[PDB]
């Protein structure tokens, strides 16, 4: 728009284009002026977000629009019914009204399950609105930043938060903090001088979310709110359509099959319907009635809380979720890409290595300080540990005693700031100790001295001398070096040192570590004593011959516990990937730190400096390690990406623009991988929602990648993504184990109607019937299911296929259908003959028998034993016959909830009570089965009355059978791998 | 789907279980047949009071509703011509396989003495009514303006409806009270009564040649161009005639409007 020349303007151009003054900023009135104009300096949120709108997408789906067509056809069936003359019966209106109630209860269950998902993250918010000083007319003000124009003069200091894009006039040695719209760990320094073409690589240009680490400059905004180089990619990221999650693709994978079987039992029983006698209208009721018999009505509700389960597993791990469908996504996922500044790293500059006593001792870079520490014994180690305790003029903020040391808020520059909390915690109070020895000199880093010293008077008065301390650039302040304090004495800085120092100059500096030098010198309280009154002008101390203290190295450090959360994720299977904008070498550096290499691993870069061969020689097939930077991937082709994605395994991208890392996602969604992005900064926003499910840090996190995430780290461990597959790879088992449960049932409920129909005998299962057993009496053992444990160790499986491996199948949906429902059909049929017979009704009468049934002037039909029953009495006799194939169903489902436990496994192996709350389930679907039986007056108010103890009983030996059948199936299959048994007897 | 070699062999595996599960069912549907007694029910729960029904039995909406014009020959002819066709079996030459009960009260057969181990049933023939008969009216007092409505109960295997008296069906209006006198009904035969010699049925199979006892309600006082709601109600002990649930328990009612 405007910034692509901006910083290659003369600043008389500035001023003309925005009509300023490059000294003293905008007229008042201008500048109110220009936020009319402009609006507000800040960015749009998503402005498309009715309450009541939200509400409406939580109806649709694949089980929704199942739901709702199934629904619809009941109506046009009781229209078609009312029109050819039934009498004031509504099961058409209850089946219709009931199909959309548990759309409408899922749908506020959802509504509210984001409600609160989205309202804790937004109680994590900082919600103060940033500062800016601002200069106009003149004066320099304080305002808050939303209020900055386009033109406007503003300035920045050390712990300043940028306030806009602003192009730089003046700075005094500024670097900024650019993690979040680069993958720059390192910071970049800030100059007047137009670096570079791009604006964003140009040091004149400040970014508007940045932050100003060290130093002072001044400059003019150049762009405000959405205009800036962080709204533009928020405008990226809004414009990226995010996928359909697996899960919701796995549902609608069924629903296919569900309608795929209706219409085929619908259209292949109404064709036999007109061969019978029915009429055209009728008969087209039958087949309407058939689909409606095949849809699930309560899976919907019993999907739902499963995955409410595993969230609330999860938000116990402080780890949230916007919504259920995401919940299950980790456990499906083939492939991680991982930012790495803030997210894999702590972005947060931390002592790495110290050299004392002539040797390199490693610091421990955690944040919880569960690493390893060094070897703080030595007598130069409490002389170096005073040097840069002393030689420090950071300090922490006010009353932060409680926060941990790493996390606290520290006025100072960059690597003040690192060093202070280095000594605080190896000593703890460091400010308060370096308050023992007062100052009475100081000089700030310079450029025309190099270094920053001060003098200080000693604690106690038996030692009445000063002590010199310095620090620097470790070059710089050897030259000043006259000797060096080695295993409890000082030496000569001879040659021997000089050449041994260097090497370990250069032996971190290759780490990409920032290192500085540190030296002291005691001051002799004859030459100066106690009130000597030191200039600096001319320098009357010693700014030579002092004694080399040591070097300290600092790094941005990975977090604690990723190191092994990705080695735990790559024996999961899941190929995992570093996507950053950060420089190569920084990079590749932390992909070994981690994980993501492997120990003794080189990209085609490592074969030739190790065989000393040309790059063009080197093999590529050779390589399992490949670094590819952003300049390098642009001249490459989408065939070329996939030639080199699949060749080399350990992959990673450095230099990458935010869109470099979306296309990236989809090179890897269009290779058939499900992927999962874990970020922080804006830079990843747009890769973050394109992505099956995007992982965002709780804390670290900016509010666009936080938005555009399906999941929420609140605590930024990022070792809950480990247990996010898990209990993600549990569900999908655990939904395919219960799913199974509920869709056996839809065969015994079907099969009396459709013989019914065929046969026309009394009707032996009523429509409410089936309502209060798929709705009321095996909701509660479906969901338990969920709290089955891993029958294999789910975390060592390489991620499922997402076209063989499927929650439901053909051998799946066959066997549980056509093979238990079956067995289910005839406990019902079984148990209903004898209710039959047992009351008067022989089989071979009920054949053709039903016209007779449901004639309502029929008040004296003839019975096998000739007694004459009226329609009422005989009504009472089909309610019979309705509860005693509903109780049927009961006694066989508790027999498949069991045997849907395990998949596998024998239940005797791992138990029968595993599940606590199964049984506790259990109990409730009896215990509710003698209530709709025996409670006064439901035989009126439901189609259910109380059946005698013998027909209990009756349907007792199928459940035994379904037990050992399957037991013998699961136990077949496990001890045997049947070349015929594995592949069409397991589900 | 399938390998075309495999989806045969699965296909057997599905036949395979289905005749195993199917041929269960016939196991235990030949084992229930045989579980039961032919000569008696083994609960029924819900013929705790017997039904009622009633001819002709002429329905509209909302049940029985009878409306014919004595003048017009062809509002009534179909209403006897069901009487007569309900009768056929109600007479002599049809009605041979049964005895001449005069026994007056519960006739308690302990065993089976008949043709090929049957048992003996009782008698009803068609003049047990003198008027509603056929004979000399074979309009039923329909052309009269007086028609006869037949009314019988239900069948129940050894169900005893009281020892103290006959039960007699009681006919008579809905409450209409003061404008019009009461229903005037002659019932045959007189009293209304259902002889106790008809107790208790035993089933179809022990008595194969059984028929139901009938009386017959002419009704006499009913008024010609009104519509009227009569209910025919049985008075014994062992009989509920209101349940809500059931408005055929011990009791009829039906819509009747006859205009001249
Ligand atoms: C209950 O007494 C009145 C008859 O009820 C009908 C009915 C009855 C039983 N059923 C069973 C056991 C199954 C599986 N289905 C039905 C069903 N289905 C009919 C329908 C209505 C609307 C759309 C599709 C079908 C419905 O009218
Ligand atoms: C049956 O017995 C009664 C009573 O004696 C008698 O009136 C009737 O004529 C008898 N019928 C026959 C067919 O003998
Ligand atoms: C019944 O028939 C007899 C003999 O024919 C007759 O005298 C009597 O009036 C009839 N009863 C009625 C109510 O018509
Ligand atoms: C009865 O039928 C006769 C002849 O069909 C007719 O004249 C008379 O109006 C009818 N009665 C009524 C109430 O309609
Ligand atoms: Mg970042
Ligand atoms: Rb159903
Ligand atoms: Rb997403």
């Amino acid at each position: 728009e405007m910034e692509i020349n901006d910083h290659q303007l003369s600043v008389a151009e500035l001023e003309q284009k925005y009509q300023t003054s490059a000294t003293k900023g905008l007229s008042a009135s201008l500048a109110a002026e220009l936020l009319l104009r402009d609006g507000p300096n800040a960015l749009r949120p998503p402005r498309g977000t009715p309450e009541y709108v939200k509400f409406a997408r939580q109806l649709a789906g694949g089980l929704q629009c199942l739901m709702w067509v199934a629904a619809a056809i009941c109506l046009i069936a009781f229209a078609i019914q009312a029109s050819e003359g039934d009498l004031t019966t509504d099961d058409n209106l209850y089946l219709a009204l009931a199909l959309i109630a548990v759309v409408v209860v899922t749908g506020c269950f959802g509504y509210y399950q984001e409600f609160k998902s989205t309202n804790i993250i937004a109680s994590f918010k900082n919600l103060v609105p940033q500062q800016a000083t601002v200069i106009r007319d003149g004066d320099k003000f304080q305002i808050n930043a939303d209020q900055l124009v386009v033109g406007d003069l503003v300035e920045m200091k050390g712990g300043d938060r940028v306030p806009a894009d602003i192009r730089i006039l003046q700075a005094q040695g500024c670097k900024v903090d650019n993690s979040s719209l680069t993958g720059e760990s390192e910071p970049q320094t800030r100059s007047p001088e137009c670096t570079h073409e791009s604006p964003l690589e140009t040091r004149n240009i400040a970014f508007f979310s940045t932050m100003c680490l060290e130093g002072t400059a001044q400059g003019l905004v150049v762009n405000t709110g959405d205009r800036t180089i962080i709204g533009r990619i928020a405008s990226l990221a809004s414009g990226v359509e995010n996928e359909k999650t697996p899960i919701a693709i796995e549902i609608e994978h069924f629903v296919d099959i569900i309608a795929g079987l209706a219409i085929l039992f619908g259209a292949t029983f109404f064709i036999v319907a007109m061969c019978i006698g029915y009429t055209f209208l009728r008969a087209m009721v039958f087949f309407m009635a058939i689909v409606v018999a095949y849809v699930p009505e309560g899976l919907l509700a019993t999907v739902t809380v499963c995955l409410s389960l595993t969230a609330k597993r999860l938000a116990s791990k402080n780890c949230v979720v916007k919504n259920l469908e995401a919940v299950e996504t980790l456990g499906s996922t083939s492939v991680i890409c991982s930012d790495k500044t803030g997210t894999l790293t702590q972005n947060r500059m931390t002592v790495s290595h110290l050299w004392f006593d002539n040797h390199i001792h490693s610091a421990d870079t955690t944040e919880d300080q569960s690493g390893q520490t060094f070897d703080q014994s030595s007598e130069t180690w409490r002389a170096l540990c005073r040097v840069l305790t002393l030689c420090n003029r950071a300090a922490f903020k006010s009353g932060q005693d409680a926060v941990p040391v790493p996390k606290r808020i520290v006025i100072g520059d960059a690597s003040e700031t690192a060093l202070l909390k280095f000594s605080e915690l190896t000593l703890g109070n460091a400010m308060g100790y370096r308050e023992r020895f007062p100052k009475v000199c100081e000089i700030p880093f310079n450029s025309t001295n190099k270094f920053q010293l001060s003098i200080h008077t000693l604690e106690d008065p038996r030692d009445p001398r000063h002590v010199l301390v310095m620090k620097g650039a470790p070059e710089r302040v050897l030259e000043r070096c006259s000797s060096i304090l080695i295993k409890g004495q000082e030496l000569p800085l001879d040659e021997q040192w000089r050449e041994a120092f260097q090497t370990a100059y250069l032996s971190l500096g290759g780490l990409g570590e920032r290192v500085l030098g540190f030296c002291q010198l005691y001051l002799s309280e004859k030459d100066y004593p106690p009130g000597y009154a030191f200039d600096v002008e001319a320098m009357n101390f010693p700014t030579s011959g002092l004694c080399f203290a040591g070097l300290v190295s600092m790094i941005d450090p990975p977090r604690a516990t990723v190191p092994d959360a990705v080695l735990k994720c790559r024996t999961a299977g899941i190929r995992v990937i570093m996507v950053t904008g950060d420089h190569p070498i920084t990079a590749k550096a932390i992909a070994a730190s981690v994980g993501i290499i492997s120990e003794g691993s080189e990209t085609v870069e490592d074969i030739a400096a190790r065989l000393r061969v040309p790059v063009d020689q080197v093999n590529r097939k050779d390589a399992r390690a490949c670094v590819i930077n952003g300049m390098q991937l642009k001249d490459m082709d989408p065939s070329e990406l996939v030639e080199a994605l699949r060749t080399h395994p350990e992959m990673v991208f450095a230099r990458t623009s935010p869109q470099q890392k979306l296309v990236i996602v989809e090179s890897c969604q269009r290779l058939g991988a499900i992927v999962a992005v874990t970020g922080d900064g804006v830079n990843d926003s747009p890769a973050l929602k394109k992505a099956d499910i995007g992982v965002a840090m709780g804390i670290a996190g900016s509010d666009a990648a936080k938005n555009a995430a399906d999941m929420i780290l609140l605590d930024d461990n990022f070792a809950s993504i480990v247990t996010g597959v898990e209990q993600g790879r549990l569900i999908f088992d655990n939904l395919k184990k219960s799913i199974a449960y509920t869709l056996t049932k839809n065969i015994p409920e079907l099969t009396p109607y459709l013989i019914y129909i065929t046969v026309s005998v009394p009707l032996p299962l009523g429509c409410i019937t089936i309502l209060f057993i798929e709705l009321c009496t095996d909701i509660f053992p479906s969901v338990s299911l969920a709290y089955e444990k891993a029958e294999s160790d789910i975390m060592h499986l390489r991620p499922r296929n997402p076209k063989r491996d499927r929650l439901v199948n053909e051998p799946l949906a066959a066997y549980s259908y056509f093979q238990i429902g079956a067995i289910q059909s005839f406990a019902g049929f079984t148990d209903y003959f004898t209710a039959m017979a047992q009351e008067g009704w022989f089989p071979l009468l009920c054949v053709g028998l039903r016209p007779q049934w449901e004639n309502h002037h029929l008040q004296d039909l003839q019975d096998s034993y000739g007694q004459e029953w009226t329609f009422g009495q005989r009504l009472y006799q089909q309610y019979t016959c309705y509860t005693v194939f509903f109780i049927s169903i009961e006694m066989c489902q508790i027999a498949d909830v069991l045997i849907r436990k395990t998949r596998r496994l024998s239940a005797f192996q791992q138990g029968f009570f595993r599940n606590r709350i199964l049984v506790i389930a259990i109990v409730f679907q009896v215990c509710i089965g003698c209530f709709l039986c025996y409670c006064p007056g439901m035989p009126n108010i439901f189609n259910f009355m109380p059946i005698r103890f013998q027909w209990w009983l009756v349907p007792m030996p199928f459940s035994l059978l379904i037990f050992v059948y399957d037991e013998i199936r699961k136990l077949g299959v496990r001890c045997c791998p049947g070349s015929w048994w594995d592949q069409e007897l397991y589900y | 789907g399938r390998t075309l070699s495999r989806w045969v062999w699965i296909s057997l595996y599905y036949v395979a279980f289905y005749v195993v599960m199917s041929g269960i069912f016939a196991l235990c549907i030949y084992v229930l047949m045989r579980t039961i007694d032919p000569y008696t029910p083994d609960y029924q729960d819900q013929l705790k009071s017997p039904g009622v029904t009633l001819r002709p039995d002429v329905y509209g909406e909302k049940g029985l509703d009878i409306s014919y014009n004595v003048s017009d020959s062809t509002t009534w002819a179909g209403l006897a011509h069901t009487l007569h066709r309900f009768l056929a079996g109600y007479s002599p030459a049809a009605q041979e396989g049964s005895i001449n009960c005069t026994s007056e009260k519960y006739f308690f057969q302990e065993s089976f003495l008949a043709p090929n181990h049957t048992k003996f049933s009782c008698k009803f023939t068609a003049d047990m009514l003198q008027n509603c008969s056929g004979r000399p009216d074979p309009t039923f007092g329909f052309a009269e303006g007086k028609p006869c409505f037949i009314i019988k109960m239900n069948r129940i295997v050894k169900f005893l409806p009281g020892n103290s008296t006959a039960p007699r069906v009681d006919c008579a209006f809905l409450d209409q009270p003061r404008d019009g006198p009461p229903l005037q009904v002659e019932y045959f035969p007189a009293n209304g009564t259902y002889s106790l010699h008809y107790f208790p049925y035993y089933g179809k199979k022990a008595q194969p040649h059984y028929s139901n006892p009938l009386v017959a309600a002419k009704l006499l006082n009913v008024p010609r161009n009104r519509d009227v709601v009569i209910v025919c109600k049985i008075l014994a002990e062992h009989v509920s005639f209101d349940n809500p649930h059931d408005p055929y328990e011990g009791k009829v009612e039906f819509k009747l409007k006859i205009q001249k």
